[PDB]
Order: C-alpha cells, then sequence, then structure tokens
C-alpha cells in the first residue's frame, strides 16, 4: 500500500518520508530508496473472519512447529471478534 | 544435551506448546543461566599442545 | 609509619635523581630521534615537547609514583631508540590533527552541553 | 551604601550560635516591626560558624561572623549595619 | 524486652511479637517467595506460594501470615518447602497463556524469574488453556486478563490505598475473574499504581506498550517536579530518549508510589518545545536566530534599563540554580523586582521565617497526629501523596479529618464544617464545638493550603488559621516539638523562590510596571501585555511554547527536569537533586548556563562558572539547600503569630473554593502535563465514559 | 626495609586517563533502588559507582545513538560505601555519596483484616 | 543447515512473523541488531525499527535460533559482496525484501531442518 | 541426581586436602590459608613475600615436583584494599596434580619476579604488567607485550573503559595514521541482566 | 524444482533480481523511525 509524498517519494509500512526541507534526500540521487511492496496491515486485513462454535478457540498460526507459540483466545464478546496475538487472524461465533 | 532445562535450552516444539519451556526459552535467550561462583583452572589436550581457561 | 616499601627510591631526592638521569638521556636523544626518524620538527621542538612531558607531572609528591613515572620514562625511550616506534608514534605527542578546544565558559556555552 | 537584606545564618543546636538564637527569640519581633519593609531572612547554618550578611545596591554584600557573640554583641553590630558606619 | 527468640535454618534470631514467618526470615537476608503478600497491603494468603516447613509441624505454613512462635525452627530450604514451591509454580502456570514474547512484562516479570528461580523446568499439563474476556477500565491501565493468577493486589490496593471500591471479583473456582462486572473507568489519581503492584502483565502501561524492554533501559534516579511533594522517581531512558517514570522508594516521601501525572505526563516532553533561539523580524514574527545574536539584543535592552525597570517572574517548574543567577544578575542591575506567581502572604514576618511558610510537622508527621483540620484545600489533587497519607493514618490511626471549605471527596470520611471563612473566627474565638475538640487533641495539626492564599483576603485568612494555632499551643500547652502550623504547596518552585528571598506574589510588577521583563518558565498567564505599557522588552527562557512564549521577543531555549541535575525544595522544606538523563534538545541550554552567559555578555559577570560553584552560592544565600535530604528545622511560630496579629484586615463573605473542583481539572495544571496527549486522553476519558 | 611515606594516595598520573575525564566528571556512590516491577531484592545489596550522563545523538546515517564519552557504560561494584570512597578518591574524581536506603519494618496482622470496631476490616477478599 | 544472508519472514497471510520480543537483539553477540517497535494502527504489536549491522554480524546464528516464530533466519544466499560499506547496514525494508525474495528456498530448507530443532 | 548431575570424587579430595595440610604445616611463614574445591582443585593462599621460597618448594621438594608453570595472570578486584590477585596454576608429571597458588598486591607495591624459578614466567610477568600495571622486580626485560607502542593505561582494569580513550585513522593532510579520542557512531548498549531473585542460597550472604 | 515445485505464495518475487550493487539500483540505508521531538510552531501573526 505504497503511496507518493508531494516530492515523490515513496511512503514506508512505517510512514517514513523524508520532508521537503530535509538535505538527507541527497542519499538517493542516482541511487534508490528502498521500499517493500508488501504491506502487512493490508494483507492480514483481507483475511476472511473464522466462525466457531466454542467460546474458546486455539491458534498456533499453522504449520504445527511452524508456527508460533499455541494461544487460546476468548470469544465471548458478541460485537467484536478474537484477534490472535502473534499471527492477527480473527475468530467470531456465529451471529444472528 | 543435558536435560535440565534451567542450563539447555528446550526444543522449539516444547518451547511452542509449554509454559515453562518457553520461559525458560526466553530466560536463557536473554538473561543466560546463573553460574554459582567459584574459579577453575581446565586445560584439554589440543592439538597445538595445552590450552587451558582459568 | 604508614608501612610501606619502595620500588628504588627511599625519599624524594633519590627519586629526583633518577628523574634527572632519564631527563639527561632523553634531552640526549631527541637529535638522533629527529635525524632517524625524518621528523620535520626542529630539535628545540622535540626538546621542549620532552620537557613539557615532564612539566606535565611536575607535582607529584610520592617517591613511589615518581618511580613508577621514571620507569615508564625509561620503556618510552628505549622503544624510542630501537626504533620499535614509528614515525606516527613519535608525533602523536603533538596532536597535529586535533582541532583547540577552547577553555573559556563562553565557547564551551556556545558549542555544547560539556562543562 | 543602600541596604537591601539582611541575612543571619544561626545554626540550631551549636554552643556558639546560643547568643544569635537569644537574639532571635527575644529582640528579633521589634527589630522586625521597628522595619516593617526590609527582608530580614532567617536561615540555619551548618556545624561550620553563625554570620551574618548584608547586601546593598548594585549587588555589593559583605559578612560579618557572629561566633560566641552574645544577644548585645548582634544588637550592636546589627544596628551598626542599619546605619551609615562600616 | 519483650523480644522472643525463633530460629531460622538453626539461626536464632531475636523478634517482636507478631512477627510472621516472612519477617522473620528477612531478619537474616532470605526472602521468601510470594505472589501475593505485598508490604504494603492487606495480607491476603491466596498464592500459596509462601509455604514453607516449620521443624517437626506436619503441614506446612503460610509464610505470610503466620506468627512466628519462641523456640520455631523455620527450613527455608527443605525438600517439604522446595516441593510446595514446585507444586504452587505448577498450578500458577497450568493456565498461563505462553505470552511471553508479546507480553510488557517479559524480562521483568514475578511469575517468570520465580519460575526459573523456585520451580520445575517442563510442564506435565496435557488439557486446553482458560481463557477470559478483555476489560476496559479507562485510557491508562492496559488490560489482558488471561493472564491473571489471581492474586487480588489491585482490589487490596483500590480499596486500602486509593480508597476506591471498583475492583473485585465475579464468580468462583476456575471461573472467577478480576474486574468491575459493567463497563466503568478505574480512575483515580493514584489508578497507575495498579501497574506496579501487579506481578504478571494482566496489568500493563498503555503508553508504554510495546516500546522497550528492561534489559535496554539505562536508569537514572531523579525528582518529581509535577507537584511540591517532590516524588523519588527513576527515568528509564535508552538510547537518548526517556521511555517511562517508575516510583521510587522514599519512606518519608511517597514511599512507593507515584500519582497518575507524575507517571504518565512525561510524554509532554516530547512534544511543543523549544529547540533555538528566536527573535522579532521586521513583520513582528518570532525567527530562529543564534545564541549570540539574541544573547546581544537582551545584553543591550538590559544595560539600556536600570533599578525599577528590570523586572522577573519565576514559573512553577524552576530549580535553585536558575533563580539565584537571575535574582544575581538583576541585582547587579539594581533590581530587588524579582517575584513568583504563586501568592503568599508578606505581612508580618512574610518570608523573613522559614516556618512560616512550610509543612513544618512533615508528611511522615502526619501518622502522629489524631485530629487534622484542612482549609481551603483540596489535598488529593494538589498533593495527592499528601493526601495518601492522610488516608493510611485514617485507615491505621483512626485519624480524625475535618475540613473548610467545599465539600469535594477525599475518598475518606471527614467532617464538613463548612466554606464560609466565618467559621475560622468562629473556631479562633472558641465558640465552635470543633475548637473543643482541638483543645483535647493531644496532637492536633492545622493545614492551610496554599490555593487559599490567593484571593485577596488571603492574608486575613493566614492571620486567623494561626490564630486558631495560638489557641491550640496555649490550652493544650506545649507537647514538645509538635508544629502544629502548616502550609501545603502546590508548586514545586515556590519554596526554593521563598528561601532566596523573591518576592511572593506579582504585585510588585504591577504597581511598578517596568520595561524589561524576565519570564523564567512563567506561563500561568498572571500578566499579560495590558498590564505592561507598550513597546516593553519581554523575555522569555523555558522549555515549552505555552501561555508566555508567543508574547515574548526574544526565547531563550532552557533544559526541562529531565535534562539537568537541578534543586528543588519540598512543601516540607527538604531539598533534592535531580539527575540528568538525556541532554536538553536541539540548542537548549542549562538555565543557569543561560543567564552565566548572559550576564558575561552584558559586562557584570556573575563569579561562578560551574555547577559546584553555583550550588556554593546557594551555601551562601541559603545554606539549608546543599542538605541534601535534610528536613528538621527550627520552629519560630511565636515571633511570626506576633508579627501576624498587628495587622487586622477583614474577610471575604466568599466561600473556600479550590481551584480544581472534580478530577477532570486534576490532569492539566502546568507547562508539560498541558502538551500531554495521555493528559488530554485522560481529561476526555473522564468527561465522556463512551 | 621501610620508607614511611606520608602523603595521600594518588594514582592519576599512572592511569592514563585524560585530564578532561578527571576533573570534569562527578560520580555517584549509590546502592541501586529496587525495580517497583518487581518484588525481588537481591539487586540492591551492594554500592554502585557511576559517571555523570554526557550527550548523545543521532547518527545522520541510520539513525543510531551516538557518543562522545568512553566513560558512559563504566559501573563499579563495592561491598561497603568506603571501599567505593576510597576508590573514587585514588583515582581523582569527586563524588557525591547517597546514603542507603531500607524498608522500614512493618507490623502485619491477618486478624486485623475482620476487626470489630476499627476501620482496617476489609469489605472483600 | 548453512547459514547466510538474513532475512525476515511471512505468515502464509502475508502478516509479518515479527512480534518485536527483542530476543534476538538480547542474544546477540555483535550487539549487531538494533529494534524499535510501537502498537500498529491496528493494534498489532510491530516493529518500526530492523536493522542488522552486517559488518559487525559473525554470522552466528543465535538470533534464529532464539527466536520464537521464526521471523528471523539466516538464509542460503552467500553471494552478496558490495562495493560500499553503507550497502551492508540493512535496514527493516532490506530485509524484508529479502525474505520475499528467498522464501521459496527458505521455506524448503526450514522442512529439512525443523525435526532436529 | 543419577543422570544430570557431574559425579564427585571423594578419593582425590582427600588427597588434595592432605596435601594442602602438608605444605601449610611445611612453610608456616608465608601460607594464610589452604582449601580445596568441591570439583577438586586445591588453592593455597599465600603473603606476597613468599612468592620466591613457596614456588622454589613445590617445584624443587621430592613430594610436590610441580615443574612446570601451566599459567600465570591477574585478576582485578576494585572493592579491596589490594586491588590485584596474583594466581600461579602449576601442574605436576610426577604425581599427575595440579595447585593453585594466589597472592595480592596493590597499585604501587611491586611483586617479586619468579623468573629464576620458572623459565615461562617472562612473558606472562610481562602481560600482567601490560595489562594490569602490576611491577615485578628483577625482571630480566619488562616492557609491553600486547598493547601498541606508547599506549597509555592498563586495559584490562574494571575502570578502563571498553574503548579505550583514543582511535585510529589515516590523515591525508599530514600523510600518516593519526590518534584521536574515540567517537562512536552508535554506543556499546549497556544491558542490565541480573534477577531480583537470589540463584543460590548456599553462597547467601549474612546482612551485615 | 521441475519434480518439486516449490510452495506458491502471494508475496514471493515473481522475478528474480540479481546482485544490484555498483548500479542506480543499489540499496542505500536510511532510518525508518519517525521524528522524536516536535518543535514548537510559533504564531503566524503579529503580537501588538
Ligand atoms: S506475565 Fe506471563 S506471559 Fe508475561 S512475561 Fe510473565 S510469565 Fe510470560
Ligand atoms: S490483575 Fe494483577 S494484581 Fe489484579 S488479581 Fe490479576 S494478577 Fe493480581
Ligand atoms: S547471526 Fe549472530 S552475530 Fe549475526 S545478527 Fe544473528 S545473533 Fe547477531
Ligand atoms: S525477529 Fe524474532 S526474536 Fe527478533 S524481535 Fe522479531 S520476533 Fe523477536
Ligand atoms: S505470599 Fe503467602 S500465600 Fe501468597
Ligand atoms: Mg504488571
Ligand atoms: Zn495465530
Amino acid at each position: 500500500g505504497v503511496r507518493t509524498s508531494p516530492t515523490g517519494e515513496k511512503v514506508t509500512h512505517t510512514g517514513q518520508a523524508y520532508d521537503d526541507g530535509d538535505y538527507r534526500r541527497v542519499r538517493f540521487s542516482d541511487r534508490q530508496k528502498e521500499v517493500n511492496e508488501n504491506f502487512a496491515i493490508d494483507l492480514i486485513a483481507e483475511q476472511p473472519v473464522s466462525e466457531v462454535g466454542s467460546r474458546v478457540i486455539s491458534c498456533d498460526g499453522g504449520g504445527g512447529a511452524l508456527g508460533h507459540p499455541r494461544v487460546y483466545i476468548n470469544l465471548d464478546k458478541e460485537t467484536k471478534t478474537g484477534t490472535c496475538g502473534y499471527c492477527g487472524l480473527q475468530f467470531r461465533q456465529p451471529h444472528h | 544435551k543435558v536435560d535440565d532445562a534451567k542450563v539447555s535450552p528446550p526444543k522449539r516444539a516444547e518451547m511452542k506448546t509449554s509454559m515453562e519451556s518457553l520461559i525458560h526459552h526466553f530466560k536463557l535467550y536473554t538473561e543466560g543461566y546463573q553460574v554459582p561462583p567459584g574459579a577453575t583452572y581446565t586445560a584439554i589436550e589440543a592439538p597445538k599442545g595445552e590450552f587451558g581457561v582459568y | 609509619g604508614t608501612s610501606v616499601k619502595p620500588i628504588f627510591s627511599r625519599d624524594m631526592n633519590e627519586a629526583k635523581r633518577r628523574v634527572r638521569e632519564l631527563y639527561r638521556a632523553w634531552y640526549r636523544e631527541v637529535p638522533n630521534t629527529v635525524h632517524l626518524f625524518q621528523l620535520d620538527i626542529s630539535v628545540k621542538q622535540g626538546r621542549d615537547k620532552v620537557r613539557e612531558m615532564f612539566m606535565k607531572n611536575a607535582h607529584v609528591t610520592d617517591p613511589r609514583v615518581v618511580d613508577l613515572l621514571v620507569i615508564k620514562g625509561k620503556m618510552e625511550l628505549e622503544e624510542t631508540i630501537n626504533v620499535w616506534k614509528q614515525r606516527t608514534h613519535i608525533m602523536r605527542f603533538f596532536h597535529e590533527t586535533e582541532a583547540p578546544r577552547p577553555t573559556d565558559f563562553l565557547s564551551k556555552f556556545y558549542v555544547g552541553h560539556d562543562p | 551604601l543602600g541596604l537591601r537584606e539582611i541575612r543571619i545564618h544561626l545554626c540550631q543546636r551549636s554552643p556558639g550560635s546560643q547568643g544569635v538564637r537569644d537574639f532571635i527569640e527575644k529582640r528579633y519581633v521589634e527589630l522586625k516591626k521597628a522595619n516593617p519593609d526590609l527582608p530580614i531572612l532567617i536561615r540555619e547554618c551548618s556545624d561550620v560558624q553563625p554570620k551574618l550578611w548584608a547586601r546593598y545596591a548594585f549587588g555589593q554584600e559583605k559578612n560579618v561572623s557572629l561566633n560566641n557573640f552574645s544577644a548585645d554583641q548582634v544588637t550592636r553590630t546589627l544596628e551598626n549595619v542599619l546605619s551609615g558606619k562600616a | 524486652s519483650n523480644l522472643i527468640e525463633v530460629f531460622v535454618d538453626g539461626q536464632s534470631v531475636m523478634v517482636e511479637p507478631g512477627t510472621t514467618v516472612l519477617q522473620a526470615c528477612e531478619k537474616v537476608g532470605m526472602q521468601i517467595p510470594r505472589f501475593c503478600y505485598h508490604e504494603r497491603l492487606s495480607v491476603a494468603g491466596n498464592c500459596r506460594m509462601c509455604l514453607v516447613e516449620i521443624e517437626k509441624a506436619p503441614k506446612v505454613v503460610a509464610a505470610c501470615a503466620m506468627p512466628v512462635m519462641k523456640g520455631w525452627n523455620i527450613l527455608t530450604n527443605s525438600e517439604k518447602s522446595k516441593k510446595a514451591r514446585e507444586g504452587v509454580m505448577e498450578f500458577l502456570l497450568a493456565n498461563h497463556p505462553l505470552d511471553c514474547p508479546i507480553c510488557d512484562q517479559g524480562g521483568e516479570c514475578d511469575l517468570q524469574d520465580q519460575s526459573m528461580m523456585f520451580g520445575s523446568d517442563r510442564s506435565r499439563f496435557l488439557e486446553g488453556k482458560r481463557a477470559v474476556e478483555d476489560k476496559n477500565i479507562g485510557p491508562l491501565v492496559k488490560t489482558i486478563m488471561t493472564r491473571c493468577i489471581q492474586c487480588t493486589r489491585c482490589i487490596r490496593f483500590a480499596s486500602e490505598i486509593a480508597g476506591v471500591d471498583d475492583l473485585g471479583t465475579t464468580g468462583r473456582g476456575n471461573d472467577m475473574q478480576v474486574g468491575t462486572y459493567i463497563e466503568k473507568m478505574f480512575m483515580s489519581e493514584l489508578s497507575g499504581n495498579i501497574i506496579d503492584i501487579c506481578p504478571v502483565g494482566a496489568l500493563t502501561s498503555k503508553p508504554y506498550a510495546f516500546t522497550a524492554r528492561p534489559w535496554e533501559t539505562r536508569k537514572t534516579e531523579s525528582i518529581d517536579v509535577m507537584d511540591a511533594v517532590g516524588s523519588n522517581i527513576v527515568v528509564s531512558t535508552r538510547t537518548g530518549e526517556v521511555m517511562r517514570i517508575l516510583p521510587r522508594m522514599h519512606e518519608d516521601i511517597n514511599e512507593e508510589w507515584i500519582s497518575d501525572k507524575t507517571r504518565f505526563a512525561y510524554d509532554g516532553l516530547k512534544r511543543q518545545r523549544l529547540t533555538q533561539p528566536m527573535i522579532r523580524n521586521e513583520k513582528g514574527l518570532l525567527t530562529y536566530t543564534t545564541w549570540e545574536d539574541a544573547l546581544s539584543r537582551v545584553a543591550g535592552m538590559l544595560q539600556s534599563f536600570q533599578g525599577n525597570d528590570v523586572a522577573a517572574i519565576a514559573g512553577g517548574l524552576v530549580d535553585a540554580e536558575a533563580l539565584v543567577a537571575l535574582k544575581d544578575l538583576l541585582n547587579r542591575v539594581d533590581s530587588d523586582s524579582l517575584c513568583t506567581e504563586e501568592v503568599f502572604p508578606t505581612a508580618g514576618a512574610g518570608t523573613d521565617l522559614r516556618s512560616n511558610y512550610l509543612l513544618n510537622t512533615t508528611i511522615a508527621g502526619v501518622e502522629e497526629a489524631d485530629v487534622i483540620l484542612l482549609v481551603g484545600t483540596n489535598p488529593r489533587f494538589e498533593a495527592p501523596l499528601f493526601n495518601a497519607r492522610i488516608r493510611k493514618s485514617w485507615l491505621h490511626n483512626d485519624l480524625k479529618v475535618a475540613l473548610i471549605g467545599s465539600p469535594v471527596d477525599l475518598t475518606y470520611r471527614y467532617d464538613h464544617l463548612g466554606d464560609s471563612p466565618k467559621i475560622l473566627q468562629d473556631i479562633a474565638s472558641g465558640n465552635h464545638p470543633f475548637s473543643q475538640i482541638l483543645k483535647e487533641a493531644k496532637k492536633p495539626m492545622v493545614v492551610l493550603g496554599s490555593s487559599a492564599l490567593q484571593r485577596s483576603d488571603g492574608t486575613a485568612i493566614l492571620a486567623a488559621v494561626s490564630n486558631i494555632a495560638q489557641n491550640i499551643r496555649l490550652s493544650s500547652g506545649v507537647t514538645g516539638d509538635w508544629k502544629v502550623m502548616n502550609i501545603l504547596h502546590r508548586i514545586a518552585s515556590q519554596v526554593a523562590a521563598l528561601d532566596l528571598g523573591y518576592k511572593p506574589g506579582v504585585e510588585a510588577i504591577r504597581k511598578n510596571p517596568p520595561k524589561v521583563l524576565f519570564l523564567l518558565g512563567a506561563d500561568g498567564g498572571c500578566i499579560t501585555r495590558q498590564d505592561l505599557p507598550k513597546d516593553c522588552f519581554i523575555i522569555y527562557q523555558g522549555h515549552h511554547g505555552d501561555v508566555g512564549a508567543p508574547m515574548a521577543d526574544v526565547i531563550l531555549p532552557g533544559a526541562a527536569y529531565t535534562e539537568k541535575s537541578a534543586t528543588y525544595v519540598n512543601t516540607e522544606g527538604r531539598a533534592q537533586q535531580t539527575k540528568v538523563a538525556v541532554t536538553p534538545p536541539g540548542l537548549a541550554r542549562e538555565d543557569w548556563k543561560i543567564i552565566r552567559a548572559l550576564s558575561e555578555i552584558a559586562g557584570m559577570t556573575l563569579p561562578y562558572d560551574t555547577l559546584d560553584q553555583v550550588r556554593s552560592r546557594l551555601e551562601e544565600v541559603s545554606p539549608n539547600l546543599v542538605r541534601y535530604d535534610d528536613v528538621e528545622g527550627a520552629n519560630y511560630f511565636q515571633q511570626a503569630n506576633e508579627l501576624s496579629k498587628l495587622v487586622n484586615q477583614q474577610l471575604l463573605a466568599d466561600p473556600l473554593v479550590p481551584p480544581q473542583l472534580t478530577i477532570k481539572d486534576f490532569y492539566m495544571t502546568d507547562s508539560i502535563s498541558r502538551a500531554s496527549q495521555t493528559m488530554a486522553k485522560c481529561v476526555k476519558a473522564v468527561t465522556e465514559g463512551i | 626495609q621501610l620508607i614511611a611515606v606520608d602523603e595521600k594516595l594518588d594514582i592519576t598520573t599512572l592511569t592514563g586517563v585524560p585530564e578532561e575525564h578527571i576533573k570534569t566528571r562527578k560520580v555517584r556512590i549509590f546502592v541501586p533502588a529496587r525495580n517497583n516491577m518487581q518484588s525481588g531484592v537481591n539487586n540492591t545489596k551492594k554500592w554502585k559507582m557511576e559517571f555523570d550522563t554526557r550527550e548523545r545523538w543521532e547518527n545522520p546515517l541510520m539513525g543510531w545513538s551516538s557518543t562522545a564519552d568512553p566513560l558512559s557504560n563504566l559501573v563499579l561494584t563495592f561491598s561497603t560505601k568506603e571501599d567505593a570512597v576510597a576508590f573514587a578518591e585514588k583515582n581523582g574524581w569527586s563524588f557525591d555519596v547517597e546514603e542507603r536506603k531500607v524498608p522500614k519494618p512493618k507490623s502485619k496482622s491477618y486478624g486485623a483484616n475482620f476487626s470489630w470496631n476499627k476501620r482496617t476490616r476489609v469489605s472483600t477478599k | 543447515r548453512f547459514r547466510g544472508e538474513h532475512a525476515l519472514r511471512r505468515y502464509p497471510s502475508g502478516e509479518e512473523r515479527c512480534i518485536a520480543c527483542k530476543l534476538c537483539e538480547a542474544v546477540c553477540p555483535a550487539q549487531a541488531i538494533t529494534i524499535e517497535a510501537e502498537p500498529r494502527a491496528d493494534g498489532s504489536r510491530r516493529t518500526t525499527r530492523y536493522d542488522i549491522d552486517m559488518t559487525k554480524c559473525i554470522y552466528c546464528g543465535f538470533c534464529q535460533e532464539a527466536c520464537p516464530v521464526d521471523a528471523i533466519v539466516e538464509g542460503p544466499n552467500f553471494e552478496f559482496s558490495t562495493e560500499t560499506h553503507e550497502e551492508l547496514l540493512y535496514n527493516k525494508e532490506k530485509l524484508l525484501n529479502n525474505g520475499d525474495k528467498w522464501e521459496a528456498e527458505i521455506a524448503a530448507n526450514i522442512q529439512a531442518d525443523y525435526l532436529y530443532r | 541426581t543419577r543422570p544430570t548431575i557431574r559425579p564427585r570424587n571423594d578419593v582425590v579430595h582427600k588427597q588434595l586436602s592432605a596435601f594442602g595440610q602438608y605444605v601449610a604445616e611445611i612453610l608456616p611463614k608465608y601460607v594464610q590459608q589452604v582449601q580445596v574445591s568441591c570439583f577438586n582443585e586445591l588453592e593455597i593462599f599465600i603473603h606476597p613475600d613468599g612468592v620466591i621460597p613457596v614456588l622454589t618448594f613445590l617445584r624443587d621438594h621430592t613430594n610436590a615436583q610441580f615443574k612446570s608453570l601451566a599459567d600465570l595472570t591477574a585478576v582485578d578486584v576494585p572493592t579491596r584494599q589490594n586491588r590485584f590477585e596474583i594466581v600461579y596454576n602449576l601442574l605436576s608429571l610426577r604425581f599427575n596434580s595440579r595447585i593453585r597458588v594466589k597472592t595480592y598486591t596493590d597499585e604501587l607495591t611491586p611483586i617479586e619476579s619468579s623468573v629464576t624459578v620458572y623459565k615461562a614466567a617472562n612473558w606472562y610477568e610481562r602481560e600482567i604488567w601490560d595489562m594490569f600495571g602490576v611491577f615485578f622486580a628483577n625482571h630480566p626485560d619488562l616492557r609491553r607485550i600486547l598493547t601498541d607502542y606508547g599506549f597509555e593505561g592498563h586495559p584490562f582494569r574494571k575502570d578502563f573503559p571498553l574503548s579505550g580513550y583514543v582511535e585510529l585513522r589515516y590523515d591525508d593532510e599530514v600523510k600518516r595514521v593519526v590518534a584521536e579520542p574515540v567517537e562512536l557512531a552508535q554506543e556499546f548498549r549497556k544491558f542490565d541482566l541480573n534477577s531480583p531473585w537470589e540463584a543460590f542460597p548456599a553462597y547467601r550472604q549474612p546482612p551485615e | 524444482p521441475t519434480t518439486k515445485p516449490p510452495t506458491a505464495r502471494k508475496y514471493i518475487w515473481t522475478n528474480h533480481k540479481f546482485n544490484v550493487s555498483g548500479t542506480p539500483q543499489q540499496y542505500v540505508p536510511y532510518s525508518t523511525t519517525r521524528k522524536k521531538i516536535q518543535e514548537w510552531v510559533p504564531p503566524s501573526t503579529p503580537y501588538k
């Protein structure tokens, strides 16, 4: 999700962009500013919400021992979704 | 490695499955294990001669 | 009493004699150092630097400290005479590439926070 | 020449500060109501000695020792300070 | 005398009766594992981690709640004690979440460290864990309840220390949870301490989240300047940046806590800072310039005028060094118009006697009084730690508290006499029942707040309060050295200014409007340009952009309290010093250094060049400012009363009203906390829940 | 035999330290305060000596934290306050000493939680 | 098991694996890793700075052992010589680009060794 | 207790204790303490004046015969009045045993050179002088061994900074390598790792 | 990889790049964090 700045400089996922006044932009002359193209926030926002039939669900990130430590998520709040603190995947209970 | 998680790190599956293993992995990779006070001179037969550590 | 043991000297007089002997040796050596190392300084500059190095710790009143200082001076003289030292080591005594650091309050206030 | 402030540094329980303590306990109030617009700052010293400070115009000041002085002596020197002498 | 003998691992210890096993063990340097026991809170006994074996006793005892008995032999390192510790740690870790890499507690966690030191190294739990839902208790304390170990430390702190009963437990057994059972923000002036007391990552700081690890931080020990309590703190820094503020234990003062403004307003320092010298250009706009140019302009305008024309005002966060330097500089110009924004009555003794304007009893002395009278004060917001000490004495010593003023909520029950100041005269004349109550009290205390001395009739009020203290000292005699008379300050720079001879108030400026004004961190808005003649030269020295900066002609950037070694004087009269944690940003400098450099430019150079020389000057002017923990001083109440009873100005028919009536007006009071985004969030949260 | 010196110990000329980092430094002799996040007290047993904090600035490249004073990380450990004072004095550094802070003993009573007439009674457990 | 140029990895959804625990920074024997972090706009625990000085690194592989989510790895690449010193001071963008570039091989290498770990 | 715990040899422990008692009996003029560690290492604490007699006895006695100097080094403990601890590690080929001899000194008190007793000691003493500043009397040729020519200070002392006081670079104006005060692009980051909870009860100190 | 293809991911590069050191595409390092201290902005209107 790269957007350009008024000076034409690409904006990183962290949000750092040099100001017009700043002299440090000279380091990119005749060269390029390295920016990763895959914003992880937009990618994780694209994942669908899982629906499960229990008050507590477990997430390990997938792949067993190739994921993150296994944690358990409470799903009692009806007007929200439980989010894994490692992976960012969302879970909920079937409503309406 | 010695089956003592307060010295040797546990396996990755254990660290990702059980609470004690994760705590011990965290502490061994951030602070490290404490060694009791004392002094030793240990020497081996290295290929170039006697190699020692005080 | 304070029950202390010496290194070489018993009181300050013997220590001063050793200091004078070391000063004589360095003063004699300076011209040979200028010749061998191909220094662009004069012999007068070298002897002034030797005198300044000696005066840098003229306030010492402990004979043991003076004894150790003389031992270190002899070590440095041995390094210079045998050419273990290089031209860069000899010229480090003069600080030729260091910009002067002002000592009054106003300049220190202008440049930074250091006292 | 123009006095601006008076400072007295007396210690809490030193034997030498006994006279200044007695003076403050007895005759300070009279002096204060005699000079209702003069700062007389009472402060506490550490174990060194008692003292009295007098400040004049343009930042000039000098100090006089009050060690072992009695109340009469400190009153004397204080009223010498509050007049154009010494 | 009545000491008994007990043995800890075969070593004889003599202890007072009622001493617990844990205390007997720590008498010889052995710290027992604990999770629910806090030495400043009620004993709970719930965690069970403190279980130890007593010799010849089949059952282990809870060291935190069991009184030692004569001849007992505690065995802190026996097999039974170690096995009890291992079992309890196993039960604690069974349902705990694998959250250490995402937990802010990681690296400074009691659960982690005690698992490493007293528990096993592996798990045999083969079931699924529980997970509870999270709670919202405000914008300050982050809540992740799954990590809770049910210590109940937060509930006890809220009930006993903060006086707020909003925290509790619902349900039973495994399902039991800690919270409020409804959506309700736990908002208190001391609320942020539950983060410190919570041993796990269940309660954490929300402004601090995810920003640092404990092994990274460098610790600097300094003093808090957000009020006149002078709480001891630790500044955590990493790579030249302030990361957070932590309490530092000082038994006489704060003890183990800090107020929420002390803890969370540090973010204020980051924004709206003066970093370069500024002057006015042709268009009347402020423009960046060098130090030399601004100093030259100020020196020229200082040489241009003399005596009464030159004036200065000191703000609420100024240190002693800068105050004495500015006083000396203005004295060289033959000026005495050195003033502070906070007003103290000048009638009679005034600032001449140190006892007249100080809290004589002291913070630790509150624990000995049995009757305290508060007049025109809101201690909870003005001095939250002083109010906490009052509540501690109310809870543990049955202290009787009465208030004169508007009925604020103080978190404890007090007796309300009224708000009309006529009650002061009724008590003084003996025509009040509370006069009889004070007459019979062995160790009475009367506390008058500095916020009630801000009124026009404030000087009369001081005399009335003094009359009450004289009546108490007369009828009840002399209890020795009790110092019934007290004054409670709310500004960190006030007492040091008073010690230095600075004129209290600001009326001298109004009666003699100057042409050259010095604003040393003065952001109270007491004097605008209406009160001054036109084309007047105004110089502002500070660290923030606030009320006083846009009205000035020259701006000199100074250092905040985290960026210098400075001297501050407490309300009690104790003098404490800060330490440099991070250097001042940009071109900002130390304040006394700025004043000394300006004096050199102006030609009237000051004698002192280093900080030690400035502190020698401070010793010359007032020797109590270099005694860095001393709080004992002579008492001159009798002379002050004599000099105060000669002027008889009348009171005012206006009920005493504290400046901060409610919690919302507590958060933003000074320059730093006005620039804090966390304080703005707190104000928004208290004015609307949502 | 012995020589019986009667001077004061001063080794500054032998340590090789530059003159700036001897006269302008101020060390602090103190026992570190307990980290308020933990209940353990094992880090408040020894005395510590550290130097005054100097300037740190941002590196133009990479934005790292730069320093120019060599003593920014030096921390010493001593058994007693007198040992630290002696070390600082013989090394020529000026110092400030802070007296050790100890938590005062407290009177704990589990029965006070349920008092008949006192305010110590607790509403909840 | 070969230890090469470093990389930062993602979950299959594209979300980053790194959670700013700073274990790799703590364990690094050369102090070659510098990390800063803050809550992301959606509340996630993510870094804002992740720098590795490759002229400080000893290529010991301790960082990838310490990582609890396999976020930082030493990838198989070893042909990355540069013409200037500054090209070897990696920031977060460079490491993420390396991860996206070498994931196809890194995942296969991890699949072949994780049972020994 | 069986699989993960290192085994302890009682017979060796008894022999080393008896030999320590033997050495202490033979040289009461210099021996201040004799200790045997639980992992079977014997230490002998002596007065500095007994460096030469003790080492000579341990080298030449028929029942000792520690003819090889394995290692000689120093340890700096700033909290002690005598700052420096001198450690000799000796190995006996005849009896297949090792021994450790310890003494102490401060900045201004020389220690006698042990070069006459052991040829190997000449370099070790030079390293001790270079790294710690301990002077050895009657050394054949005492001078710096490890540090750069003209280097000032002793870097192994606790007070000495890790990165030193000066750095080196090449300067084109003077066309040589120059030394200047250290400036670091990234400051070394200090870590506070020690746990606030005690680890080893067997080593707890009395509360003074 | 013909017999054993790698796993397909949406973020893996579809175009391999070689060593670009010494070219205009070379990597240039920079700080990825935002400003720490915000300065005070003086008012744009006169004061008298
Ligand atoms: S509070 Fe729990 S999750 Fe957090 S570090 Fe401690 S043990 Fe780990
Ligand atoms: S939130 Fe913290 S203090 Fe409160 S019960 Fe849970 S663990 Fe204990
Ligand atoms: S491989 Fe080793 S030296 Fe290199 S970054 Fe990882 S931990 Fe540090
Ligand atoms: S790379 Fe791994 S170890 Fe390093 S901070 Fe990120 S999650 Fe922690
Ligand atoms: S500390 Fe005693 S039961 Fe919790
Ligand atoms: Mg907590
Ligand atoms: Zn997940």
